[PDB]
């Protein structure tokens, strides 16, 4: 669902 | 409330490829945030004397080479994604499809990733190899 | 007597050369390139380890494989392993050349000796 | 380099 720097 | 089984390397891989190429349509000037440092990156192209360009490394030198390729309305068609568990907690994701930049026409490409763990259950891009066919064939 | 230092793109380029030269000299020995818990994905589903890879390679009746490799990309990866992407053409049984992508992840075993842990392969022909 | 399982020499 989420990768890297990204914030769910 | 509901608890479901964790995604499989094949499912993790196709879902990254999905997230990746839609972002590159929506806002490619964020695409560097999939990468950490030590992150290989080449996305096609030729150099001076006609040979295939070389790689850039690290989250920041990616954000530079990503924006000189000025992406605009990237319409993309994945025909195939194949992904498997790797060394450590990683995933290698061979990808094959069709990318179109700047309303220029569709070009076939051959891509490999390596997605690596960092929370520890989050995945980042450690290597990314992309090559158009018409620049290599 | 004379001493230097090594390279990923060099290891990657070295390995390829040998992969596709043994692929023509003796495919019946192509399996010895791989260790335990390796993946062989040819075309389709995966197979694992020395014995099964050897049997899948058999079944595909590689006979007189010729290759033209057009570009090799290699980069160090996790374990100080190496990830290779090759693009080029393969022919089999004296047929005509078919454009192919192949992805290797190479992993260290012993001093200075790599083994293949993941091997995905597909042709242009039956993708786009 | 040496790869996998092969003795130097028979590699080529």
């Amino acid at each position: 669902i989420t990768f890297g720097d990204f914030n769910d | 409330s509901m608890v479901m089984e964790k995604p499989s390397p094949l499912l993790v891989g196709r879902e990254f490829v999905r997230q990746y190429y839609t972002l590159l349509n929506q806002a490619p000037d964020m695409l560097h945030r999939f990468y950490g440092k030590n992150s290989s990156y080449v996305h096609g192209g030729l150099d001076s004397n006609g040979k295939p360009a070389d790689a850039v490394y690290g989250q920041k030198e990616i954000h530079r080479k990503v924006m000189s390729q000025n992406f605009t309305n990237c319409h993309t068609k994945i025909r195939h994604v194949d992904a498997h568990a790797t060394l450590n907690d990683g995933v290698v994701v061979q990808v094959m499809g069709l990318l179109s930049n700047n309303n220029q026409a569709l070009r076939r490409f051959m891509q490999t990733f390596v997605l690596a763990p960092e929370v520890a259950n989050k995945f980042y891009v450690h290597n990314d190899i992309f090559r158009y066919q018409d620049e290599v064939f």
